[PDB]
RNA sequence: ACCUUUGGGUUAAGUCCGCGAAGUAGUGAGAUCCCUAGGAUACGAAAGUUAUCGACAGGUGUUAAAAACACAGGAAGGAAGGGGCAAGAACAGGUCAGUGAUGCCCUUAGAUGGUAUGGGCUGCACGCGCACUACAGUGGUCACAGCAGAAACAAAUAGAAGUAAAUGUGAUCGAGAGGGAAUGAGCACUGUAAUGUGCACAGGAACGAGGAAUUGCUAGUAAUCGUUAUCUCAUUAAGAAG
C-alpha cells in the first residue's frame, strides 16, 4: 500500500530529522552555517540543521514519487521544486532555482549509505530507505 | 471532523432566531441563506435588487478587500473575520450576528443633503433616504472608520473590529461610523 | 432592440394570408410549417418569422 | 462487479472528476488525503457543507475518490463540490427508487443550484489599445 | 519615552494581579498599557499560559489570542 | 557566406582562425523590398509588416477574429 | 432628541434634480390623516416605510 | 492489413469533399467501412501594425492560417491498396500514406 | 432653378408603428463567418474527440400599434457574450526614410554611390509626454508544502538563463532590519571586439502617499500576481501582443 500518505508532512519532516542526525547518515557540506540555499534567497536559514530538513524532505519526494509510479527523479526536477521567487531591485519578481550543489552532496551521500541507487535517467529508492520510513510511520500514526 | 449537525456560521454559530428590529430595513436583509463559508459566486449583480439578496457576512467581507493593494484578497479577509467573531462572540457574550445586524440599524443615516434647483442655480436641501441606500452607507462607514484606524498603530486588524462593532451595536459616541452618522444629520437640518 | 426587421415582417403577413388555416396558436406547428413551405436559408430567420406569426395569430 | 458511477465538475479552467462505489463505510479521499489530513480548508468546508443538505444517511454505505487539474485553489474547491454533489444523485437514480433521487434534488436545488449546475463564467479575451478585456490605454489632450 | 526589554520583580508582581478580572487578552495590551516591547510581551504571554494562569483561545498562523479568569463562553 | 578571421595568440608568434557568426540586419532584408526594419522572421517569412499584408491573402492567411 | 414619524409610500412621479438624483414621492403617514409629497434620493419601492424627521415640510411642486 | 492516409489541407470545403468521396468508395466497396477522424487543425499567426508609418490610433489585425486535417484508418489487401491510389492524385490536398 | 410635403410614438440603426398627392422595388444597417460555452444516437477500445441541435422577448405580468422591463425556469434570456467585416460624400489630413509604385527639380570619381577601421546616434545648464520600483506591518526574513494556461529542461561541492507567482502552515524581525540610487578591489559569461549581461563582498541617495489640473473603467469587468516553446533576440525587455 502507499503507507505515506496515513500521516501529515509537517509531522513527518521534523520525525525522520532527528533520526539522520543522531546516526550521521548526512554529512553538511563546508560552510553550511553561512551559505544560502539560492540566490533567490535573502538569508542563510535559521535553523543550523536546515541540511537534514533538505535530506528529510529529499526522501519524501522519492517515497511519494514512487508511490504514484512516476518516472526517476533529476537533479533539474530537485532544483525547481525548492525554487522561490527572487528579489530585484525596481523590476518585477521572478522564478528562479534551488543551488545543486547542496543537493547533489545529500544524494551522493545517501548513495555510500545504500539508501539511494542512480539510474541512467535519474535517482531511485532503495529497500532500507523504503523499510525506515515503514517502520517510523507505524509508530507515529499510533 | 468538529460536527455532523446542521448548517453553522464557520461551524460554530447558531444561524437561528435573528431578529432585523427595524421595520424600515426588514426586506434587504438577508439572514435567511443557510452558508457554512461566507463565500459566494452566485451572479446576482447582474439584476436590478440582486445586491440585496447576497448574505450579510458576505457583504461585509467584500467591504475589506480595499486601499489598492489588497483587491482580490478574499481569502485574507475570511481570515480576519473569523478571528473578529471570536473576539465579539467572548466580549459580546450574544451571536456576533446579532451584533453585525445592530451594529447596520444605528449607522444609518436617515436623513441628507442633496442639491434640488432645476431651473435656475443649484440649492442644497435636505432630503429622505431610502431603505436600500440607507444601509448601503452602514457598512461603507463601519469600513472606513476600521481601514484608517489600523494604519500605523501596532494593535491588531481583528481586535480593532472588535472595537468598532460592538460600540457601533450599543450605539455610543465611541465608534467613527455613529459619530459621522450624527454629522450628516445635522448637516441636514441646517440645510432643512 | 428586439425589432424584427422589413424582410422578416413581410414574409409573415404574406405566409398568414397565403396559408391560414394551416396555422394554429402552437409555436412548433407554425415552426413546421414555415420549414415545409419556405425557401429561407437559415434556423435563425425562421424561428424569429414564426415568432412573428404566433405573435399575430392571436390578434 | 460492484456497483459503481463517474461524474465531472469543472469551475473556470479547473476540471474534477469523482468516483463513487458501494462500501461497508462512508469514506472521502481528495488528492490522496482524507477531510482530516486535507491541508486546505476552504475546500473541507465546501465539501462538509453540502454534506450536510444531503442527510448523512444518504451519505451512508458509499465511498468517494476526487481527482482534479487546473484552475487554482478556489475555483477548484467548487469543481470539486459539484463533482461531489453530482455523483449522489447519479447513484440514488441508478441502484435505489427514483423518488429519492427526486427528493434530494429538490433539498440541493432549495440550497445552491451551482451545486449541480456549471457556471459558464470565463475570463474574456484582451483586446488592442488596452491593457486588459476593457480598460483602455490614457488618452492626452496638452 | 521609548518600550523596555525586562519585566522588573514590581511589574511582574502587579501583573498577576490585573490578569485575573480582565477577559481577552492579547499581545498589544501588555505592550500598550504597561511599557513592554512586542519581544517580551511574547514571552511573559507564553510563560503564563503554562502556569495555567491565562488559557490561549486561538492561535491561527501567528495571530494569538488568550482568557483570563472572568471570560465565560455562550451556551446552546 | 561564413567568413574567417585571423588571431594571434599572447605570444604575437602562433596564429589560429576563428569564424564570423551570421547575426544582425545585415543579412536579413525584406524578400520583397530589401528593407532592413520591421521584417517578420515567424514561420521562415523574410518579409517586411508593409510587404506582408498586401501579399498575405495571396500566401493564403486571412483575419477570422 | 430622537423624534420620528413612520410613513409609508404610495406612488412615485419624477426622476428629478442635476443629474436626475432624486425622486418625488406620495407619502401617508402611519398613525396620522396627513398625507405629504417629498423628494428622496435612494432607490425606492412602493410600499416602503420610511422615517421622516418632520411631518409638515413639503415639496409643494408635487 | 491495415494502412493510414492522411488528407491534409488549408481549404475546408475542398477537403470535405474529396473524405466525401473517398468515404462513398470505401462504402461501396463496403470493407466495414468508417467516417474519417477530423485532427486537430494547425493554425500559424501573425500579428501586424496597419499603418504603414507611425501616424494615427495604433490599429493591429490578426492574420491566421489553418492546415486542416481528416485521416482514415482502414483494412485493405495490397493489390486494392495499389490499384487505389490512383485515386490520390490532382488534388489541392496533400496526401501522405502510413502501413505495417 | 427646386420640393414631394403638418416633423406623433419606438430602436443600436428612416430600426420600425401611425397618417398622407403619392406609390413601388434596392444599397447601407440588418441579415450573412469565425472563435469561446452546452449536447452522442456517431467513432475508438481507450478513457477522448467532434457534433444540421439548442433562445424566439417564447412564458406570466404590465388594457391602440410598434418595442420594454421585472421575474421564472434554463448550459445559454432580450443585439446570448467577445471579436471580424463594414454606405455616399469629404479632407489641398499622414507617408516620396517600405516598395524595380511615381511626375518634376538637384548631385553624380576630389560623389549626395559603395566598402573598411574608428567616433557619434547613448553628449548635458535646463522645460514636457508616457512607463517601472517605492514610500512598509493587510509588511521584511528562514524553512517547508502546493496549484495554471498544460505537457520539451547535458552536467554543475560558494555563485555565476529556465516548468509559475501571488498563495498555504510554522518559525523569526519590530517601527527608516522599508528602500536599493551614485561608487570600490574583484570573480565569471556572450561576442571579432565590452562599452552589454550574470555573480560575490561592500557602500548605503531621494522618497514618510503628491499643487493647479487630468486619464480609462458596468462583471469573470476594473485592480492585483506571475508567465511567455509570442514578437524584437550573439548577448541584451522596465516595450508591445497574448
Ligand atoms: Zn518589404
Amino acid at each position: 500500500n502507499t503507507e505515506i500518505f496515513k500521516v501529515r508532512h509537517d509531522t513527518f519532516i521534523p520525525a525522520l530529522s532527528e533520526y539522520l542526525r543522531t546516526n550521521k547518515t548526512v554529512v553538511p557540506i563546508k560552510n553550511f552555517d553561512i551559505i544560502k540555499t539560492s540566490r533567490g534567497k535573502e538569508t542563510s536559514p535559521l535553523d543550523i540543521n536546515w541540511y537534514y530538513t533538505r535530506a528529510a524532505s529529499i526522501i519524501r519526494k522519492l517515497l511519494i514519487s514512487k508511490a504514484k509510479n512516476e518516472k526517476p527523479l533529476s537533479i533539474v526536477r530537485f532544483s525547481s521544486e525548492y525554487g522561490c521567487a527572487k528579489d530585484r531591485g525596481n523590476r518585477p519578481n521572478k522564478h528562479v532555482r534551488a543551488s545543486k550543489g547542496i543537493i547533489i552532496k545529500i544524494l551522493n551521500d545517501l548513495q555510500e549509505k545504500g539508501w539511494v541507487e542512480k539510474k541512467e535517467n535519474g535517482w531511485t529508492l532503495k529497500k532500507e530507505a523504503e523499510e525506515v520510513s515503514k517502520q517510523l510511520i507505524e509508530k507515529l500514526i499510533n | 471532523t468538529e460536527t455532523s449537525g446542521d448548517i453553522k456560521l464557520f461551524g460554530r454559530y447558531p444561524y437561528t432566531d435573528l431578529e432585523v428590529k427595524d421595520i424600515t430595513l426588514e426586506k434587504y436583509i438577508n439572514v435567511a441563506s443557510k452558508v457554512i463559508l461566507p463565500h459566494t459566486s452566485s451572479r446576482l449583480n447582474t439584476k436590478k435588487f440582486g445586491r440585496t439578496k447576497i448574505p450579510v457576512v458576505e457583504r461585509f467581507v467584500n467591504a475589506m478587500m480595499r486601499k489598492g493593494r489588497n483587491n482580490g484578497k478574499k481569502t485574507l479577509a475570511m481570515r480576519i473575520v473569523k478571528d473578529a467573531f471570536f473576539i465579539i462572540e467572548g466580549v459580546t457574550g450574544q451571536n456576533p450576528i446579532q451584533i453585525l445586524v445592530d451594529a447596520i440599524c444605528n449607522s444609518g443615516p436617515r436623513e441628507d443633503s442633496a442639491r434640488i434647483g432645476k431651473g435656475g442655480v443649484m440649492k442644497r436641501s435636505s432630503v429622505d433616504v431610502s431603505p436600500l441606500r440607507r444601509i448601503n452607507i452602514a457598512i461603507f462607514l463601519l469600513a472606513k472608520g476600521v481601514r484608517n484606524s489600523t494604519f500605523k498603530d501596532i494593535k491588531m486588524l481583528p481586535e480593532i473590529i472588535a472595537e468598532e462593532l460592538i460600540n457601533a451595536a450599543k450605539n455610543t459616541q465611541s465608534s467613527f461610523a455613529v459619530k459621522k452618522k450624527e454629522e450628516i444629520e445635522r448637516i441636514a437640518k441646517s440645510n432643512r | 432592440g428586439q425589432i424584427k426587421g422589413k424582410s422578416v415582417r413581410t414574409a409573415s403577413k404574406v405566409i398568414v394570408e397565403r396559408y391560414f388555416n394551416r396555422l394554429t396558436n402552437d409555436f412548433y406547428d407554425n415552426r413546421n410549417v414555415v420549414i415545409d413551405v419556405a425557401e429561407i436559408r437559415s434556423k435563425k430567420l425562421r424561428n424569429k418569422v414564426s415568432g412573428c406569426v404566433t405573435k399575430l395569430y392571436k390578434r | 462487479s460492484i456497483a459503481q458511477v463517474i461524474t465531472k465538475g469543472t469551475r473556470k479552467t479547473a476540471i474534477s472528476k469523482c468516483v463513487c462505489s458501494e462500501s461497508n463505510e462512508f469514506q472521502l479521499m481528495v488528492d490522496n488525503m482524507t477531510l482530516d489530513v486535507h491541508h486546505d480548508n476552504f475546500l473541507v468546508a465546501k465539501i462538509k457543507e453540502i454534506m450536510k443538505i444531503i442527510g448523512y444517511e444518504h451519505l451512508e454505505n458509499l465511498k468517494f475518490e476526487l481527482t482534479t487539474r487546473g484552475g487554482g485553489p478556489i475555483s477548484r474547491a467548487y469543481a470539486i463540490r459539484q463533482a461531489f454533489a453530482k455523483a449522489v444523485i447519479s447513484y440514488f437514480g441508478k441502484y435505489y427508487d427514483e423518488q429519492r433521487k427526486q427528493d434530494i434534488k429538490e433539498q440541493i436545488m432549495k440550497f445552491d443550484r451551482a451545486a449541480l449546475v456549471a457556471d459558464p463564467r470565463r475570463v474574456e479575451p484582451k483586446k488592442y489599445g488596452g491593457p486588459a478585456a476593457r480598460a483602455k490605454y490614457t488618452k492626452s489632450y496638452r | 519615552v521609548k518600550r523596555h526589554e525586562r519585566v522588573e520583580d514590581d511589574i511582574f508582581n502587579k501583573i498577576v494581579k490585573d490578569v485575573k478580572n480582565m477577559r481577552i487578552l492579547t499581545r498589544t495590551t501588555l505592550s500598550e498599557r504597561y511599557n513592554l516591547s512586542l519581544n517580551i510581551s511574547i514571552k511573559l504571554l507564553r510563560f503564563l499560559e503554562e502556569n495555567q494562569i491565562i488559557k490561549l483561545i486561538s492561535s491561527h498562523r501567528g495571530s494569538k489570542i488568550y482568557a483570563g479568569s472572568k471570560y465565560e463562553p455562550l451556551k446552546v | 557566406m561564413n567568413k574567417q578571421m585571423i588571431k594571434y595568440n599572447a605570444d604575437l608568434e602562433t596564429t589560429f582562425t576563428v569564424e564570423r557568426k551570421d547575426f544582425g540586419r545585415t543579412n536579413r532584408r525584406c524578400r520583397a523590398c530589401f528593407a532592413y526594419n520591421g521584417v517578420i522572421r515567424k514561420y521562415d517569412l523574410m518579409i517586411c509588416r508593409r510587404c506582408f499584408r498586401e501579399y498575405a491573402g495571396d500566401i493564403g492567411f486571412k483575419i477570422y477574429d | 432628541s430622537e423624534e420620528v414619524y413612520i410613513g409609508e409610500v404610495l406612488q412615485t412621479l419624477e426622476k428629478t434634480g442635476p443629474g436626475g438624483g432624486l425622486t418625488m414621492c406620495q407619502v401617508q403617514l402611519k398613525d396620522q390623516k396627513r398625507t405629504l409629497y417629498r423628494a428622496i434620493m435612494g432607490p425606492i419601492a412602493v410600499g416602503d416605510l420610511v422615517a421622516l424627521l418632520d411631518c409638515e415640510r413639503e415639496h409643494r411642486r408635487g | 492489413i491495415n494502412v493510414e492516409l492522411r488528407l491534409l489541407c488549408s481549404n475546408k470545403k475542398l477537403l470535405s469533399d474529396l473524405s466525401n468521396r473517398y468515404y462513398n468508395y470505401l462504402f461501396q466497396n463496403s470493407p466495414t467501412a468508417k467516417k474519417p477522424r477530423v485532427l486537430q487543425p494547425f493554425i500559424c499567426d501573425v500579428t501586424t501594425r496597419k499603418s504603414p508609418c507611425g501616424q494615427g490610433t495604433a490599429t493591429w489585425s490578426k492574420y491566421k492560417m489553418i492546415i486542416h486535417g481528416r485521416m482514415f484508418a482502414l483494412q485493405m489487401t495490397h493489390q486494392m491498396l495499389k490499384d487505389s491510389a490512383a485515386f490520390l492524385q490532382n488534388t489541392d490536398v496533400e496526401v501522405r500514406l502510413t502501413l505495417k
